[PDB]
């Protein structure tokens, strides 16, 4: 037989397998970006969607 | 003898810069007249022309 779901029952289990990470996620590598502004705002397409 | 060469240029002394005109650069170029809006500025230099 295939072992029961342990949220399936009403017992209560102390020890469990909790998936965890290795180390802090926050490397301090945050995302930074290069933003490079229209060079005519006339020259703008607002037009197509 | 040496003239290394020779051009055909605008008559400096007749569009003088009485006339606003600037021929130094080999092209006539009168600052603010017909400028662009909207854009950088230095993008302005190209109408001079």
């Amino acid at each position: 037989q295939v072992g029961i779901p342990k949220l399936e029952v009403d017992h209560i289990s102390f020890s469990n397998v909790v998936s965890m990470m290795t180390a802090n996620i926050r490397t301090g590598d945050d995302m930074a970006v290069e933003r490079v502004n229209p060079d005519d705002v006339r020259a703008i397409n607002i037009r197509n969607a | 003898y040496g003239a290394a060469v020779v051009n055909i240029d605008l008559n400096r002394d007749f569009f003088d810069t009485a006339t606003g005109i600037d021929l130094t650069k080999g092209i006539p170029l009168v600052q603010d007249l017909l400028v662009p809006i909207g854009v950088t500025a230095g993008a302005e230099q190209s109408a001079e022309y």
